[PDB]
């Protein structure tokens, strides 16, 4: 889980 | 190989994961996850502690030797001091936007919107509503031509959400970066002719004496701002609607103005706020929760677990609309706080005060819920406006 756009 | 806790891409933890997330907090509220390769927090004040401390749980994971791939050095993967620069220039150009036209121009938006959709039988709450208006408000925020929302669209964005769970699936990597390969190729076509207003020309205008070199990095940061932008309102729109059609009396609450929408979209964002996981990767040997988390590790802050905490919030599994205090992690803390909240804002009480005009409103199928544990919403709402 990484929150990256 | 099923981790005996918590199993996040497990359909019927998708379904509903906070009753996991409960039994998680209560058994070991500080917990290795061997398949995420992660501690998992989900306390308050563990998660807040984390965020507010760079220099111990930093965002630049070549720090603990694991390198950044093209796309993803940003705004997002830098600590300060080097993500300083980066960081008061896009505040900079936030502030620099005009909050009160923008509310003007999306009250009408919404409006318009649900007029046409009650002339519908029923609709889809979250292609037909959400990302319509949430397309509108980015792009119209940042000052730039939205892309066509076509399947190619559709499958770069699944792909981008899909690749924040590529450590528990590994081929999602490389569709995730082509992904903001693609995105990336439309914010330099932004960059390369800016419009007279909106974020992005405030950038280009506040750029010379910012510290900021107009380099990849910043593309990379304008990408995730835009993406964000779109995709986590419609998260949480989709979110906010579904918990208060499914709560026994919240939305009459609203109708009968029981209870004001400034309380009330606090109190869903605590709820059902869209991000679920924020990971950083630990600098130096810290003890929480009287666990030895070790340099080189990452840790993962649960914020959803965390904002359904009973340590912090009394009754935490009730959707309370008047809760006060309310202190939720929804928009994170410290050096990556997130920088659209009050967008975000401007948005759900738009969206909440225009539904309320329709007070007929109701399900009309079931939800369908994304398969993702770091960004949590629907893909479906089905809906009639009655
Ligand atoms: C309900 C909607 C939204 C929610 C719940 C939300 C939540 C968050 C959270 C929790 C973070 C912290 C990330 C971290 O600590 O690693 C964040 C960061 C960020 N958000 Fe939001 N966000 C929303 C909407 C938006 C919008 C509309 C925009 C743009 C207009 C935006 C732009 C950003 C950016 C650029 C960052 C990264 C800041 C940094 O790393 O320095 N977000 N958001
Ligand atoms: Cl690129």
């Amino acid at each position: 889980l990484r929150y990256l756009h | 190989h099923t981790d005996p806790l918590f199993s996040p891409l497990d359909p019927a933890v998708l379904a509903d994961p906070y009753p996991v997330y409960r039994r998680l907090r209560e058994t070991h509220p500080v917990y290795w996850h061997a398949g995420l390769d992660s501690w998992l927090m989900t306390r308050h004040a563990d998660c807040t502690a984390i965020l507010r401390d760079p220099g111990r749980f930093s965002t630049d994971f070549r720090k603990i030797d694991i390198p950044t791939p093209p796309t993803l050095l940003s705004l997002q993967t830098l600590d300060p001091p080097d993500q300083t620069p980066l960081r008061h220039l896009a505040l900079d150009a936030v502030r620099a936007q005009d909050l009160d036209a923008l509310r003007k121009e999306l009250t009408l938006f919404a409006d318009q919107l649900l007029d046409e959709l009650a002339d519908r039988e029923s609709f889809d709450f979250i292609h037909d509503y959400a990302d319509v208006f949430t397309l509108r408000a980015i792009t119209r925020f940042i000052g730039v031509e939205p892309p066509e929302t076509d399947e190619a669209f559709a499958r770069f964005n699944d792909d981008l959400d899909h690749s924040m769970d590529a450590q528990l699936d590994p081929d999602a990597e490389e569709p995730g970066l082509r992904a903001r390969a693609h995105f990336n190729d439309l914010v330099r076509s932004w960059l390369g002719d800016p419009g007279p207003h909106g974020v992005l020309p405030d950038v280009v205008r506040l750029l010379p004496g910012s510290g900021v070199e107009a380099d990849d990095v910043l593309v990379n940061s304008v990408r995730a701002f835009f993406h964000a932008g779109f995709e986590v309102p419609s998260r949480f729109l989709g979110n906010a609607l579904a918990a208060l059609l499914a709560t026994p009396g919240a939305w009459e609450q609203l109708v009968r103005g029981d209870v004001g929408l400034d309380t009330a979209v606090e109190e869903l964002i605590r709820y059902v706020g869209p991000v679920q996981a924020l990971a950083r990767a630990c600098l130096q040997d810290t003890e929480l929760g009287g666990m030895a988390v070790k340099e080189g590790q990452v840790v993962t802050a649960l914020i959803g677990a965390a904002n359904r905490d009973p340590d912090q919030f009394p009754d935490p599994e009730t959707l309370r609309l008047d809760r006060k205090p309310n202190n939720h992690l929804g928009f994170g803390r410290g050096a990556h706080s997130c920088l659209g909240l009050n967008v975000a804002r401007i948005e759900a009480h738009v969206t909440l005060g225009a539904l309320l005009r329709h007070p007929g409103v109701r399900s009309a199928g079931e939800p369908v819920v994304r398969p993702n544990g770091t960004l949590r919403g629907l893909s479906r709402l089905p809906l009639t406006l009655g």
